[PDB]
């Protein structure tokens, strides 16, 4: 599985598929997700 | 509580309950 992170603390919650979500350390109950590595095409224009 | 708009995106409604007082008799 993978790393979310939280809307308001953003700290590793690091949380398995198919459970609760929320968060570890605090509150609330949301979470996006960690961008790619990525190195992306972009063209400058 | 709810706290929006952190909300919304839950798709939550944002309402509050209604408390009446009903009576039936023992004083309260």
């Amino acid at each position: 599985t993978m790393i979310y992170l939280c809307a308001d603390c953003g700290a590793r919650n690091t949380i398995q598929a198919k459970e609760v979500i929320r968060c570890r350390e605090c509150g609330h109950r949301v979470m996006y997700k960690m961008r790619t590595k990525r190195m992306v095409q972009f063209e400058a224009r | 509580t709810m706290f929006p708009q952190e909300a919304r995106l839950r798709n939550l409604t944002y309402s509050s309950p209604l408390y009446v007082d009903m009576r039936k008799e023992d004083e309260e």
